[PDB]
RNA sequence: GCUAAACCUAGCCCCAAACCCACUCCACCUUACUACCAGACAACCUUAGCCAAACCAUUUACCCAAAUAAAGUAUAGGCGAUAG
RNA sequence: CUAAGAACAGCUAAAAGAGCACACCCGUCUAUGUAGCAAAAUAGUGGGAAGAUUUAUAGGUAGAGGCGACAAACCUACCGAGC
RNA sequence: CACACCCAAUUGGACCAAUCUAUCACCCUAUAGAAGAACUAAUGUUAGUAUAAGUAACAUGAAAACAUUCUCCUCCGCAUAAGCCUGCGUCAGAUUAAAACACUGAACUGACAAUUAACAGCCCAAUAUCUACAAUCAACCAACAAGUCAUUAUUACCCUCACUGUCAACCCAACACAGGCAUGCUCAUAAGGAAAGGUUAAAAAAAGUAAAAGGAACUCGGCAAAUCUUACCCCGCCUGUUUACCAAAAACAUCACCUCUAGCAUCACCAGUAUUAGAGGCACCGCCUGCUGGCUCCACGAGGGUUCAGCUGUCUCUUACUUUUAACCAGUG
């Protein structure tokens, strides 16, 4: 089926600029208490999620240098250690992961 | 008409759906925290909770070993399930994993989410925190609670 | 590229017209524009109005105090003989005083029942800033006026207009100048009501005072006609009754508005400024 | 359908004109002062003391 | 081509009199040859039209459209330009005055169809224009109420005359 | 205000005049542009048709060496169209 | 059509223009597709598959014609006469 | 008050835009001359841009330290031949559209680098003179269609390893096209790969799976699907051949039969000679017949009809699920 007549711009504006087609304003945007960057109420902060992944990748790179190959997953717990720290009383019989960097403030030692 | 359907339609079929979740489940056990589309994380979350339930049955249980054998593609993670994850949640009866939403990826603007096993050694996620008890709204409700309890005592 | 100059030339003129519409130039005095001769434009001024003006007197009627002050400052910048030009202050005072007395004479004779305050407002309206300037701008008065700032301010324009009367008053006398006021200032209240020029407050209070002077009892307001009272578009005709005799009837959307209008109708009949009054006699005096 | 944008200009250097050229840039002023002058400290007080 | 929007930033006004009110700062900025449809760009430009500078950025930051990232980059460099070059005291004070998209120079390619047929595909480009005005955004026009409707209707009934007569 | 819109040369046309070009080295008729072995191979011969004749079948103008004139004349021709 | 080459599992059978059945060749039926992946394809189902078979290479026959197990087929994706 | 101022074709007038030229004119005009001399319309030509429409359609397996690993597919792969001719090697780039993406962005631009002969190709002194006996494991046996491979004598001659091909994700199809594409190996891989951009799980549409009881009642027709199934008629002997792209047949060809023509050589027939050759008809055989005609019949058929039994969603009467599509979000368009 082919158009019988050309649709005019006046008809087109009513369809293209209809409120349904228009982008809806979002009212769920709030500032992150930690860094001040913008975030949504039901979504984790992009800036705060990126810093965790940057630190996680470095930790996972240290794991690779200790395992030294695939199919070598340890059967014990893992502990991440930074400069200026010693294994805890509960951190006995676990795999200590050394990081040559100061412990991040948001990363609480447990 | 889809009433009562709980399982989603993913992959290239019912079998490919299992393999997609099996890869996510296997990748979740090895790393204890992965990022994946929200729908696939939510569908895999049920299998992640029940995998620990089979892990608490012990490696001496033949049925529990077969579930671990199938749902863990990499065979080095099977000893980890029965010796690390299962002992960790010994006191717990549920809520082994937490699922949180993350900003949509730039590739296709897909709804993304992160699923992790509780108690991992990875840096903590910026978990959503409720307002402190010292806020103005909480203080008015705290004062109301005290009077109701005090009047209840007398 | 098509050869031809006439089409290209014609298109440039059209573009210039569009440029004017998009970015209009600031207005300029007619004197600065080409084809201007101050001596010739002022001689035709008298003949256009059919008056025997005096060139020496009329040339001093358009000269303003502000223009003289600015012109002297121009010579100081160049250090440059003295000017003996006279401003229109002397002529404006003669014209303004004569015009008010001439208007008072005309209005008091036409409307003997109009109070002195009412006559004062009409003269203050016909000689007002808006009426005088409207008449002045359509008689080529602003074009001949020598002002410091263009366009001529309404206060400056009003003062220059009476100087033309002052120049006319001396040259032609009062009888000839009296027709000049009648033909240009009286004709400005033709399609205008009494209270549209003499704005008043609380006409009912003014009506009560007028009937006391004539020893007439206070009127009683009663509903003569009524329509759509319960709707948002009512019509009330309230009438004023003196000794059970109707003196005026006024319409209005509400009762208070209709009664106020009825008072205005009563005042117009007492003062003789109704619409039915005979028109001003502009025929030549006998 | 094979037409493409005329995006072909590339960055170049403006510091030096082409080499092996007899013409050289003529300079009317020097870049800086040949010998730096340091006015004595407190010369503002000397402004009042004209003598 | 036309590049008037760039020149609209180079106009300098005469110094204001002491009694004259403060003139709001106007900043004209644009990005040319964006590889995006102007029709799709219009929805993003219409969204932030009339908004504050910070409110506009928040809407664009969580919008999934590709132009949202492009427009946000234009607003950041326009906000920086206003303070750096246009003598604007507060960067947040700015609000969006004019925001529209325009057609850009487009390429033409051949899209192959079946049966040896073909169509002419164009690689569409667009321009984005934004104008910033210093000062709080004007309040939105309140919706017309019954009193406003009633007052206008009665005025129409009062302005009617007797037509086709004296 | 975007897309765009505008521009004056490049060169060309028709005449006059005068009769034009092609070896720097190397390669080029074999599968051209390929350094280097018994070949015998050799060129020349009415144009037709469309079209017009309201079909078509005889026929139907095509610079042949001086512009003009004789003259569209003598002649030719289904004595038709037309040719001359 | 000429020159000189190549290919055809397994099984039943027999010295077969034999049977089943891959590679391969063909295109019966149905469906998808109809500016399509495709100016004739796809999926399944089918006919042949040691022979008048299939196929690579080079050469020949040219439009008042060629070639043709005659379908007025084909002769470079409009052949009752190519471009 | 004004008054030439409401017909097709055609005909008669009076004016006239722009342009060039003669002479004027000098913010664009005058009088004349001349002519590529005036476009709301030819499925007009070229170019720009709309409409359909941001629609149809297109695309990237998962996690991750981006080391790697996992899931799945493999009817593919490797090499040569042919073709193509630097066409995912390095580096840099104001870079930036390959039908999405892209910073290292890269199958784009510029520069630089490269494929090394043993393989393959490029061969040979003359003159005479030689060469009946296949192949198939070649030995049996058995053939016809009769075949794919050889020298000697004399004379001349004893200098030596040049030249060219060598890459790739590649060719022919207007494209990075589900097509076309010779041979040697691998016959499931030791090689090569990715059907899903994300989401939702409406209709309609496509493919697939399952189904109570019935089992062709559906329908032009048991088409499709399921099952693995009998008996015939018509036509054509059979294998084979044809309308490349709507007809694969009952049509053509075909052994066999029959008719007609020809007594001969140096380019076809033929290096042949009436048991031959050519031009044709018919379509084996068998029976019957005239002096050419009619039946029967073996197998055979993606030919055209009919039928038993079975089978089944073809149907009574549809339903459920899965996949693609779909709808929504993002990119391209
Ligand atoms: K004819
Ligand atoms: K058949
Ligand atoms: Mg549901
Ligand atoms: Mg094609
Ligand atoms: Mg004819
Ligand atoms: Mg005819
Ligand atoms: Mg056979
Ligand atoms: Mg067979
Ligand atoms: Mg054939
Ligand atoms: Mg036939
Ligand atoms: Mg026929
Ligand atoms: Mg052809
Ligand atoms: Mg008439
Ligand atoms: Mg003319
Ligand atoms: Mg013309
Ligand atoms: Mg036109
Ligand atoms: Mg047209
Ligand atoms: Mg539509
Ligand atoms: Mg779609
Ligand atoms: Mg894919
Ligand atoms: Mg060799
Ligand atoms: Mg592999
Ligand atoms: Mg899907
Ligand atoms: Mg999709
Ligand atoms: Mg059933
Ligand atoms: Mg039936
Ligand atoms: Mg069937
Ligand atoms: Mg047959
Ligand atoms: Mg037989
Ligand atoms: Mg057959
Ligand atoms: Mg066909
Ligand atoms: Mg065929
Ligand atoms: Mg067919
Ligand atoms: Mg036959
Ligand atoms: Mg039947
Ligand atoms: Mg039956
Ligand atoms: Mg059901
Ligand atoms: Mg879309
Ligand atoms: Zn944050």
């Amino acid at each position: 089926a082919a158009p019988k007549n050309r649709r005019t711009i006046e008809v087109n504006r009513c369809r293209r600029r209809n409120p349904q087609k228009l982008i809806k304003v979002k009212n769920n945007i709030d500032v992150c208490p930690e860094c001040g960057h913008l975030k949504q109420k039901h979504v984790l902060c992009a800036y705060c999620y990126e810093k965790v992944c940057k630190e996680t990748a470095e930790i996972r790179r240290q794991i690779g240098k200790q395992e030294g190959g695939p199919f070598k997953a340890p059967t014990i717990e893992t502990v991440v250690l930074y400069t200026g720290e010693t294994p805890s009383e509960q951190d006995q019989g676990k795999r200590i992961i050394e990081r040559d960097r100061k412990r991040p403030s948001w990363f609480t030692q447990n | 008409i889809s009433h009562g359907r709980v399982f989603r339609r993913m992959g290239l079929g019912p079998e490919s759906r299992i393999h997609l979740l099996r890869n996510l489940l296997t990748g979740l056990v090895r790393h204890e925290r992965i990022e994946a589309p929200w729908a696939r994380v939510d569908e895999m979350r049920g299998y992640a909770e029940k995998l620990i339930d089979y892990g608490k049955l012990g490696d001496t249980n033949e049925r529990a070993m077969r579930m671990a054998d199938f749902w863990l593609t990499e065979k080095d993670l099977i000893p980890k399930l029965f010796q690390v994850l299962a002992p960790r949640y010994k006191d717990q009866t549920g809520g082994y994993t937490r699922m949180l939403q993350i900003p949509n990826r730039s590739l296709d603007r897909a709804k993304m989410a992160v699923i992790e096993y509780k108690g991992n050694c990875l840096p903590p996620l910026p978990l959503p925190r409720r307002d402190s008890h010292l806020t103005l709204l909480n203080q008015l409700l705290q004062g109301l609670r005290q009077d109701l309890r005090q009047s209840q005592e007398a | 590229v098509k050869k031809g100059f006439r089409a290209a030339f014609r298109f440039q003129k059209e573009l210039e017209r569009q440029r004017l519409l998009r970015c209009p130039p600031p207005p300029v005095r007619r004197s600065e524009k080409p084809n201007w001769d101050y001596h010739a434009e002022i001689q035709a001024f008298g003949h256009r109005l059919q008056e025997n003006f005096s060139l020496d007197l009329l040339k001093t009627a358009f000269v303003n105090s502000c223009y003289i002050k600015s012109e002297e400052a121009k010579r100081q910048q160049l250090g440059i003989v003295l000017l003996n030009l006279k401003s229109n202050q002397e002529l404006s005072e003669q014209g303004t005083s004569f015009s008010q007395t001439c208007l008072t004479q005309f209005l008091e004779d036409e409307y003997p029942d109009m109070p002195t305050e009412g006559i004062k407002n009409l003269v203050d309206f016909l000689t007002g800033e808006e009426v005088v300037c409207h008449v002045a701008r359509n008689l080529a008065v602003e074009q001949l006026t020598l002002s410091e700032e263009f366009p001529v301010p309404p206060a400056v324009l009003q003062q220059t207009f009476f100087a033309v009367i002052g120049a006319l008053l001396q040259s032609s006398g009062p009888e000839r100048t009296a027709l000049f006021i009648r033909d240009f200032l009286i004709t400005q209240m033709t399609g205008k009501e009494l209270f549209e020029m003499w704005k008043i407050i609380n006409p009912m209070g003014l009506l009560v005072e007028e009937l006391k002077k004539r020893n007439v009892s206070a009127p009683e307001s009663r509903l003569t006609r009524q329509s759509g009272g319960t709707t948002a578009l009512p019509l009330y005709f309230v009438g004023l009754y003196c000794d059970k005799k109707l003196i005026a009837e006024g319409p209005g959307e509400t009762v208070l508005v209709a009664e106020e209008e009825a008072a205005r109708v009563a005042l117009r009949k007492l003062y003789g400024f109704t619409e039915n009054r005979r028109p001003w006699n502009y025929s030549k005096p006998k | 359908t094979e037409k493409e944008f005329m995006q072909h200009a590339r960055k170049a250097g403006l510091v030096i004109p082409p080499e092996k050229s007899d013409r050289s840039i003529h300079l009317a002023c020097t870049a800086g002062i040949f010998d730096a002058y340091v006015p004595p400290e407190g010369d503002a007080r000397i402004s009042s003391l004209s003598k | 081509i036309s590049r008037k929007w760039e020149k609209k930033n180079k106009i300098v006004y005469p110094p204001q009199l002491p009694g004259e009110p403060r003139r709001p700062a106007e900043i004209y900025h644009c990005r040319r040859q964006i590889k995006y449809s102007k029709d799709k760009m219009w929805y993003l430009a219409k969204l932030i039209r009339g908004m504050s500078i910070d409110q506009a950025l928040a809407q664009l930051e969580f919008n999934d459209k590709k132009g949202a990232k492009i427009i946000k980059e234009v607003l950041l460099e326009a906000q920086d330009m206003a303070v750096r070059d246009h003598n604007v005291e507060f960067r947040s004070n700015l609000y969006i005055a004019e925001s529209t998209s325009g057609r850009g120079q487009c390429l033409k390619r051949i899209r192959y169809h079946g049966r040896g047929r073909f169509g002419i595909m164009e690689k569409v480009y667009c321009h984005y224009f934004v104008k910033l005005v210093e000062g709080p955004p004007p309040p939105p026009e309140p919706p017309k109420t019954a009193v406003a409707h009633a007052k206008e209707y009665i005025q129409q009934l009062r302005s009617r005359t007797i037509v086709h007569t004296l």
